[PDB]
């Protein structure tokens, strides 16, 4: 989810929106 | 289970600002 | 629990400490 | 809503609670 | 003390206020 | 040392949060 | 992203999530 | 700079980006 | 170091920078 | 204290540091 | 890559804390 | 570089501002 994709490597602002509404 | 919890802190700061108006849920499981 | 205005980031790190495993909904504006 | 509740005015924990999933 | 049982595992609001004062 | 450091940092944070006009200390050894 | 005053401390770390691995540079106030 | 554009006015993420190496 | 007012969790951090392994009390509001 | 010091004046690195251990 | 990215969201709040009027730059390699 | 030197180990605030300007 984010936090498999997020905190073991750097998501970008970009890959970061996907998770927006 | 602190690093995954830390990070966490800085994801929820992020989305904050990538967002904006739009907001975001966070959750999981 | 502080008594104070939570705005923007503050606003939402104050969620995330709050709801623990429940998670959370950030609206922003409605 | 949250931001209205909690940043124009002050909310209590309980009040901070109901935008928990 | 905080840091051994906080950053270890989580801490929720409730434990953390054990430290208050 | 960053790791506990960082660590040290969220944990202030929240406490502010969760003491509130009560404070507290930070400090250990 | 944010339509806010980003001032101090929010505005730095605006500018590390933004410019990725570019870095940034901040002269504070000119 | 980046304090009287972003802090006293609001800048877009684009205004932002002027601040990136 | 800044010439600004620090507040709520900015002061807390601010103290824990600042004071490193001495550690430090915060009373908040006096 | 520290709130009306450092929060409602500014305080120098120097008076900040009086509220240290 | 987030342990060192987790890093430099406390390092750039530091500086600036540190730095105040002089600013600083954040970038290598 | 300020991330070898300050994320293994702890820089002071004396230490981090050799970064400054
Ligand atoms: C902005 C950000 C914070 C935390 C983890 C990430 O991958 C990205
Ligand atoms: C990833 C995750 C798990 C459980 C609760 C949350 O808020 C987030
Ligand atoms: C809120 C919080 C921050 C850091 C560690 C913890 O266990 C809990
Ligand atoms: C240390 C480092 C590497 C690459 C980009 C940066 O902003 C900082
Ligand atoms: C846990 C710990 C050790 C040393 C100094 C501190 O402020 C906190
Ligand atoms: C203040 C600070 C933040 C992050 C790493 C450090 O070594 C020091
Ligand atoms: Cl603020
Ligand atoms: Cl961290
Ligand atoms: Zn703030
Ligand atoms: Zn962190």
């Amino acid at each position: 989810g984010i936090v498999e994709q997020c905190c073991t490597s750097i998501c970008s602002l970009y890959q970061l929106e996907n998770y927006c509404n | 289970f602190v690093n995954q919890h830390l990070c966490g802190s800085h994801l929820v700061e992020a989305l904050y600002l990538v967002c904006g108006e739009r907001g975001f849920f966070y959750t999981d499981k």
